[PDB]
DNA sequence: TACCCCCCCTTCGGTGCTTTGCACCGAAGGGGGGG
């Protein structure tokens, strides 16, 4: 018995008609329980086909988590929805998280549960479940309250949510709270054991207002960006220096002060490749002054909240795994490294789907956005097996790339 | 008029009204088995007479129901359905014999008259209008509109389907280990309740059926197997598709050709090994359907070994939850691939192929993994689970593969089987330069407008070529220059180009390619043991690189 | 001279980077199959 904010779709716009696309029996079995209690507790009610629109879902377990959620692939009704989330009901985001040394993300979502959702926007949020074999057709349903997943109920509980918050915005106040979608970012710079206390006075805090939270611990103090460096060697051959040059005329479209002239000189000639160079003394003070310029910071790369993000990744081989974030070309706001991540050495698409994950995460907390990925890998490779790794309640904006390395510019 | 169950809104698209079209000349022997049962509808409540009031009209025609002497209805909905509101199918999919578990005991019943079971949305009826012709053309013949789901409307499956899970989930919910596979209005049951109580809850759900008004007749009711399902036919313990028959041409046209690799592609599931490559080969580039298309020794040979395939009858076996999916995939050759899907060895539950040949370049590890993935995307629309693989590639040649390649690939859990031909790399480009190998700086070029262009090297031992080249363009001189390197060199070579494309090309190790020259190149890298291939930015005064330049220039 | 769904094989035309050539992909028409 709450009033509904009325929704909208963007000028102009059909709404989403998305394939539902093949579930395992684990995934289905998972779903059909989860939506069987969500129909008896009205949140959710069975619908026909006369409803043309349609979204894809399926089941994750998040880190350790051993419990089924459900997740509903939301992207194609978000960017149908994005007058609403940004210009309308949008969140300030606040600089002050990124330099928290622990951030906690908890799960929020099973209070948007409690919200009803707009009669004439119900008719969007359509999904269908599958069965194994077709055995039966597609058992379509609707949401009733506000949906796990859509960039729009964030939007719509926040009154309701800085209620709840306010009284232990104020017991704590220099606590920073941050709620992007159903994840809940809450950061401190108090100490391990203090964090993780006011972290259960806030779950106990949101247990009085009838909300449950199936955390994440998080550093962003301790996030360290990945520079182009050069080699050290005590002796160059003529294919090293090669290397060296076309990695320093690709570096050249991000730092314009690299030089290449008098390093170019060592290759005049027609020498053989494994051919021990030595170095000139005006090579030796070219190369120590492009490597102090590869130590600066790129001349006016700054952030703006208007423009997309974009993320690319490159496969580095034995578990490391190199990527940059930008939203104009050659203008990267963060680069980074991650090895060791879980499935290294064995399984690449678990390896890039970590990757993905982790760096959706970091563009959270630092920007409050999530970034457009240029993933490398075969479109049928991915749309395989990611979601059998996935364990985020989001899922970000990808398309697939085709790069081979003509130059290892990022990592040795 | 009456309702039986629960009806479904329906809408046409904002700012658009009925379907005003004329009736074609339909010929007066289809006009009496049209009138006949036309006429019978208006008794049951099915169709209703309409006064001028009803502006609207749809052609009609009739066609004969195949393998009976009974007709079918049909009514051209084209315009209607043009401006009729999208629905989403919940058809998703189709079921397979394979992923069928075995039931003691097993019926198959069809639903009579099945669209004209289900009442149609009432502000939505007046729409369905259209007129019956007659012997002459004096009488004008009554107008109708639709009370139920005409046969030809874009939306009479979805709503159907969607109706019938209605009426059945009542039923599912008081019997769970029923199994019901709904598929339109044949429906599957089977249980593994004693052949006495199976026909007992059978009955109990035609009485249920009957509840809603839905008919089963005896004669689409199947008691006894074998039972024809989805053009299959399902014995107690194992299962086949129903015959195929192809077609004794002695001259082939293109449709004889499209008939004869539909056929092969639906007889690929369960009979092992069909191949449709060199008969595929034949319907390239051709213009006229009715054209006539000799057959090559190549498609001769394969239509032969096919027809020995479905020869020998062969069966598959139903699916088994408790024991583990083995998939096992034998490479063919030309870019063909098959596979069979097994619990039990040799007693497969199904069979198919992946023959797609997909870019420009490629090698057998690539289309052995698009073959993987199109059998696990496969087994989880039947089976809901990936299989164990058997692939006959070795554990270190793929490991080789897939840490070394720049784009993220992976094969779930699978095992190395020795049945050749096996999957290799064909050959292995150097990490590093090779210590007392030859240095051969290459460079293209080629002029836009003339398409004449140069290709040559210079190495580090003074060795020099140029050639001439005609009708060529830039990418195809870079191509050629790493060509005439690979053929002036010894058995260990390094090579520095400038070419982006020529490099992305070769490093991505293929054995395979629609361009003839890059061909030649793979030709060449298997014959030599160490190559090393570098790249270098050009117009940098960089080693022999702006010294092939200038002559390829010339 | 009807509707809806799944599959493979080919062409063609739009897309973006490998660039005004070359490669890729998705829609579409051919067939098989289901009701
Ligand atoms: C073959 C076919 C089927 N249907 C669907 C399937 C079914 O939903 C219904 C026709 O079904 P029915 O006539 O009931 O099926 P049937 O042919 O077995 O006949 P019946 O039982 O009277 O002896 O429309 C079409 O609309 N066009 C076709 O070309
Ligand atoms: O409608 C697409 C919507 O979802 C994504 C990614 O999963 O695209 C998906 O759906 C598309 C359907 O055309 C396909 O790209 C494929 O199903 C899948 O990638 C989003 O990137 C997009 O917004
Ligand atoms: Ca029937
Ligand atoms: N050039």
């Amino acid at each position: 018995p709450i009033e509904t904010v009325p929704v909208k779709l963007k000028p102009g716009m059909d709404g989403p008609k998305v394939k539902q696309w093949p579930l395992t029996e684990e995934k289905i079995k998972a779903l059909v329980e989860i939506c069987t209690e969500m129909e008896k507790e009205g949140k959710i009610s069975k619908i026909g086909p006369e409803n043309p629109y349609n979204t894809p879902v399926f089941a994750i377990k998040k880190k350790d988590s051993t419990k089924w959620r459900k997740l509903v692939d939301f992207r194609e009704l978000n960017k149908r929805t994005q007058d609403f989330w940004e210009v309308q009901l949008g969140i300030p985001h606040p600089a002050g998280l990124k330099k928290k040394k622990s951030v906690t993300v908890l799960d929020v979502g099973d209070a948007y549960f409690s919200v009803p959702l707009d009669e004439d926007f119900r008719k969007y949020t359509a999904f269908t479940i599958p069965s194994i074999n077709n055995e039966t057709p597609g058992i379509r349903y609707q949401y009733n309250v506000l949906p796990q997943g859509w960039k729009g109920s964030p939007a719509i509980f926040q009154s309701s949510m800085t209620k709840i918050l306010e009284p232990f915005k104020k017991q704590n106040p220099d606590i920073v709270i941050y709620q992007y979608m159903d994840d809940l970012y809450v950061g401190s710079d108090l100490e391990i054991g203090q964090h993780r206390t006011k972290i259960e006075e806030l779950r106990q805090h949101l247990l009085r207002w009838g909300l449950t939270t199936p955390g994440y611990e998080l550093h962003p103090d301790k996030w360290t960006v990945q520079p182009i460096v050069l080699p050290e060697k005590d002796s160059w051959t003529v294919n090293d220096i090669q290397k060296l040059v076309g990695k320093l005329n690709w570096a050249s479209q991000i730092y314009p002060g690299i030089k290449v002239r008098q390093l170019s000189k060592l290759l005049r000639g027609t020498k053989a490749l494994t051919e021990v160079i030595p170095l000139t003394e005006e090579a030796e003070l070219e190369l120590a002054e492009n490597r102090e310029i590869l130590k600066e910071p790129v001349h006016g790369v700054y952030y703006d909240p208007s423009k997309d993000l974009i993320a690319e990744i490159q496969k580095q081989g034995q578990g490391q795994w190199t990527y940059q974030i930008y939203q104009e070309p050659f203008k990267n706001l963060k680069t980074g490294k991650y090895a060791r991540m879980r499935g290294a050495h064995t399984n690449d698409v678990k390896q890039l789907t970590e990757a993905v994950q982790k760096i959706t995460t970091e563009s959270i907390v630092i920007w409050g956005k999530t970034p457009k990925f240029k993933l490398p890998i075969q479109k049928e490779t991915w749309e395989t097996w990611w979601t059998e790794y996935w364990q985020a309640t989001w899922i970000p904006e990808w398309e697939f790339v085709n790069t081979p390395p003509l130059v290892k510019l990022w990592y040795q | 008029p009456i309702s039986p169950i629960e009806t479904v809104p329906v809408k046409l698209k904002p700012g658009m009204d009925g379907p005003k079209v004329k009736q074609w000349p339909l010929t007066e022997e289809k006009i009496k088995a049209l009138v006949e049962i036309c006429t019978e509808m208006e008794k049951e409540g099915k169709i209703s007479k309409i006064g001028p009031e009803n502006p609207y009209n749809t052609p009609v025609f009739a066609i004969k129901k195949k393998d009976s002497t009974k007709w079918r209805k049909l009514v051209d909905f084209r315009e209607l359905n043009k401006r009729t509101q999208d629905f989403w199918e919940v058809q998703l999919g189709i079921p397979h014999p394979a992923g069928l578990k075995k039931k003691k005991s097993v019926t198959v019943l069809d639903v009579g008259d099945a669209y004209f079971s289900v009442p149609l949305d009432e502000d939505f009826r007046k729409y369905t209008a259209f007129t019956i012709p007659s012997i002459n053309n004096e009488t004008p013949g009554i107008r109708y509109q639709y009370n139920v789901l005409p046969q030809g409307w874009k939306g009479s499956p979805a709503i159907f389907q969607s109706s019938m899970t209605k009426i059945l989930e009542p039923f599912k919910k008081q019997n769970p280990d029923i199994v019901i596979y709904q598929y339109m209005d044949d429906l599957y049951v089977g249980s593994d309740l004693e052949i006495g109580q199976h026909r007992t809850k059978i009955e109990e759900l035609r009485q249920h059926l009957l509840r809603w008004g839905l008919t089963t007749p005896d004669k689409k009711h199947q008691k006894e197997p074998p039972f024809l399902w989805m053009g299959y036919e399902l014995h107690p313990d194992k299962w086949t598709v129903q015959p195929i028959v192809l077609p004794e041409k002695d001259s082939w046209t293109v449709n004889d050709i499209q008939k004869l690799v539909g056929k092969l592609n639906w007889a690929s599931q369960i009979y092992p090994g069909i191949k449709v490559r060199q008969l595929s080969k034949l319907l390239r580039g051709t213009k006229a359907l009715t054209e006539v298309i000799p057959l090559t020794e190549e498609a001769e040979l394969e239509l032969a070994e096919n027809r020995e395939i479905l020869k020998e009858p062969v069966h598959g076996v139903y699916y088994d939850p408790s024991k583990d999916l083995i998939a096992e995939i034998q490479k063919q050759g030309q870019g063909q691939w098959t596979y069979q899907i097994y619990q039990e060895p040799f007693k497969n539950l199904k069979t198919g192929k992946y023959a797609r040949m997909r870019g420009a370049h490629t090698n057998d590890v690539k289309q052995l993994t698009e073959a993987v993935q199109k059998i696990t995307t496969e087994s989880i629309v039947i089976w809901g689970k990936t299989p164990k693989f058997k692939l006959p590639i070795q554990k270190e040649t793929w490991e080789t593969w897939w840490t070394e390649y720049w784009q993220a690939t992976w094969i779930p859990e699978w095992e190395f089987v020795n049945t050749p031909p096996l999957v290799k790399l064909w050959y292995q480009l150097e990490k590093e330069p090779i210590v007392g190998a030859e240095t051969f700086y290459v460079d293209g070029a080629a002029n836009r407008e003339t398409k004449l262009g140069k290709a040559g090297y210079v190495t580090n031992k003074g060795r020099q070529k140029v050639v001439p080249l005609t009708n060529t363009t830039n990418q195809k001189t870079e191509l050629q220059a790493i060509y005439l390197a690979l053929q002036d060199s010894g058995l260990e070579v390094n090579i520095v180009t400038n070419s982006q494309y020529a490099l992305g090309i070769i490093q991505a190790q293929p054995d395979k390619s629609e361009s003839e020259l890059v061909n030649q190149i793979i030709e060449q890298l298997i014959k030599k043991e160490k190559v090393y291939l570098a790249w270098v930015p050009a117009h940098k005064g960089i080693g022999g690189n702006e010294q092939v330049d200038k002559l390829v220039s010339a």
